This record gives structure tokens, sequence and C-alpha cells, in this order.
């Protein structure tokens, strides 16, 4: 599987498992600034 | 006056600010602390997206209020 919002605060994208629950976009940013 | 900005990693950023500080100012402060270009920053308070040319006070952001920071790429 069922759908889930990105775990990033106030992000309304859908998360995925390959990105640990983040959307792809936040996961990219996270790889940069996290 | 301090406010808090919560990032995608759950990290809390503490900013020294004034009620008359603009959103653009707050994003410039975030760029200083974190290195994130302001055009990639989206600030959210009370679930509402904040406009660059407006003050914290315009959004009733108070001492030790907490904002949420969402990051988005820009393609033009
Ligand atoms: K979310
Ligand atoms: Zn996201």
């Amino acid at each position: 599987p069922p759908k889930q919002r990105c775990r990033a605060p106030a992000c309304d994208h859908f998360g995925n498992a390959k990105c640990n629950g983040y959307c792809n976009e936040c996961f990219q940013f996270k790889q940069m600034y996290g | 006056m301090q406010i808090f900005v919560k990032t995608l990693t759950g990290k809390t950023i503490t900013l020294e600010v004034e009620p008359s500080d603009t959103i653009e100012n707050v994003k410039a402060k975030i760029q200083d602390k974190e290195g994130i270009p302001p055009d990639q920053q989206r600030l959210i308070f009370a679930g509402k997206q904040l406009e660059d040319g407006r003050t914290l006070s315009d959004y009733n952001i108070q001492k030790e209020s907490t904002l949420h920071l969402v990051l988005r790429l820009r393609g033009g």
C-alpha cells in the first residue's frame, strides 16, 4: 504494498522502499546534505 | 528571538531572527548554516507555504515557533 507519504516533514510526495520511505527527490537531497 | 526549522532528516536548525525578518532572509540564514541554495528551499508554517517577500510576523511566527523545510529541485 500500500501507498505512503514521504517521511520528510511537510513533503506530500509518495515515498518508496528503495529510498527508505522518502521520495526520490528528497532522497537525492538527503544524499547531498544529510 | 529564536525560531526552529525542521529539515528532511529530522534535524532542527536554530535561527536567530527578528519578527520583521523576511522569508528570503530566513532562507539565506539556512543557506549559511546548511549550504542549501534558497531557490531549492520551501518553508512551511502551520501547513502553509511561505512567500519570500513576507515577514515572520505576517505569518504569526513567534518566539520558539517551529517551521518545516522542504527541498525541491528547480528546472526552469
Ligand atoms: K511527509
Ligand atoms: Zn519527499
